[PDB]
């Protein structure tokens, strides 16, 4: 009896590289590496409820008003720029905690870590799933404007987000670290609207595996749903299409339900719960995937 | 209805 | 619209305490504190499904056979002895990177972290909660013997827990760093059975704020009930006995509702949901602390 | 019915 509960990776690897940020008195998250330091360009903003015009205030912009603060390190703006929606102020301190690195885009679907920060200092660390409308669902705390996504892989370090607007629904806006803004939304106060996400096929049925290996099975129906149906379905439906069984061939054969099954199951489960719960939760989530229930299942 | 975090 | 999930605090202070030791083919997580090895005494047990003679394991211990392992770093053991469950080996290095810490036990209803690790390396991080039972909900993947459980304040970092054994409803029990295991339950491979966890109303009454404050509020009804009265109740219920009001009067006057209130909620909660949800859960959870609740909606 | 990690 095992449960299915996100957990994050360890962020230690991370926390050296988050810096205090301050111009004039905004602050917000910063992150160190190398000589350089990345942050939201909200900082040099002289106000954030109305449309700057963001390349009138880098002409504007005075290096001395610059705060920025690292442990027992004060970093001086040796110079600023623009990438994207990103301010890249070049230090004159090299960070001598930088790991190796590299940017990259999560996808819809995938799950990455969130080392949320205020004003400098790391203070939780949990996971997150990136939505297909490029929003995602964190716990953002004001003061934790610029707080750093990563994910690590072989063990690569990717960071992946940094955070930046909240829509009316609550909904998580950020950018990678080449300064795009996820889903495409402009960094500014204006009326934006979050669309439909679809969601994961891989990362249900893969919640469904995870049910039946910890014993759950009142969902399952004496019927199934070949590949070609289902996916014709979830083009209409806000699903995703499902390309190949090949990444649940050891969970099907592991619990004896063939993905066929829980295709089905899907279809009707997407029609309410009826009040019983799977894992404890009262709706199909998409958050995690086929890796990280294998993962936490059987290890590795 | 965005709010700069 | 936020949401109520688990948060872990960083890892990073606690990671490069966290070595690798392996003894014969046993291999599990120790804690590398000073010149010490805090970690499970059953590395060094011949066998572990049955009753283990340890004060003759420990007579018959060899030093060369440990091998104990940190990054670049071999650590030789010195000497090794008992503390409680746990063994503690003095080694021939002192951790270059401990931190001010101390150990204490965590209480029933408080939460802790867990950094889970697979054989020396850091795997995941996440939050849990100990219950009155002594037990915990982990996810302790075979290989993360001897994880361990930290909690900072003020910002004191404490070592609360390290993980020893899995009983038959999936149950977790871990010892404290002093060596004493949590609930009585013995460290051998025996027939022991979890009793009966007591709810903390403190928790669920805070999980109850946390849905008024994103603005859930079906489950609110036209009456009330005493403190005393609930406690009187809660007795007989498998709940703790509420000893103030003042912990929630902040939560209280921003909601407009009282802990009365949610008392009532709670007794009328506890016979079932009736297939709806709050903040997406399928009954009451006593997760999550006041504290816990206040700085994600609030902050500081 | 415990089974050691
Ligand atoms: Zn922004
Ligand atoms: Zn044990």
């Amino acid at each position: 009896s095992s449960g299915l509960r996100k957990m994050a990776q360890p962020s230690g690897v991370v926390e050296p590289c988050i810096v205090r940020v301050a111009y004039g008195n905004n602050v917000l998250n910063g992150l160190w590496l190398g000589d350089e330091v990345i942050c939201p360009r909200h900082v040099i903003a002289s106000d954030t409820s109305r449309v700057i015009n963001y390349e009138n205030e880098l002409s504007s912009v005075r290096l001395h008003n610059f705060s920025i603060a690292k442990n027992n390190a004060f970093l001086g703006v040796v110079s600023a720029k623009y990438k994207g929606v990103n301010l890249v102020l070049k230090v004159n301190q090299v960070n001598p905690n930088t790991p190796e690195h590299k940017f990259k885009s999560v996808r819809p679907g995938e799950s990455f870590n969130i080392l949320a920060c205020y004003e400098g200092c790391p203070g939780s660390v949990y996971g997150v799933n990136m939505r297909s409308q490029g929003t995602i669902k964190g716990s953002f705390i004001a003061g934790t404007c610029g707080s750093v996504g990563y994910v690590l892989e072989n063990g690569t370090l990717y960071f992946v987000y940094m955070h930046h607007l909240e829509l009316g629904n609550g909904s998580h806006v950020g950018s990678n670290l080449e300064g795009e803004m996820y889903g495409g939304y402009e960094d500014q106060p204006s009326m934006q609207l979050e669309g439909t996400n679809v969601m994961s096929s891989d990362n249900v049925v893969a919640f469904l595996y995870a049910a039946l290996i910890n014993g759950e099975r009142w969902f399952v129906t004496n019927t199934s749903m070949t590949l070609e149906s289902y996916n014709a379905w979830a083009k209409t439906n806000s699903f995703t299409e499902i390309v190949s069984t090949d990444a649940f061939n050891m969970l099907a054969a592991k619990t004896g339900y063939s993905v066929e099954k829980l295709l089905e199951c899907i279809v009707r489960l997407n029609k309410g719960f009826g009040g019983r719960t799977i894992l404890s939760y009262g709706s199909l989530c998409d958050e995690f995937t086929p890796t990280e229930v294998i993962r936490q299942m059987y290890g590795v | 209805x965005a709010v700069l975090x």
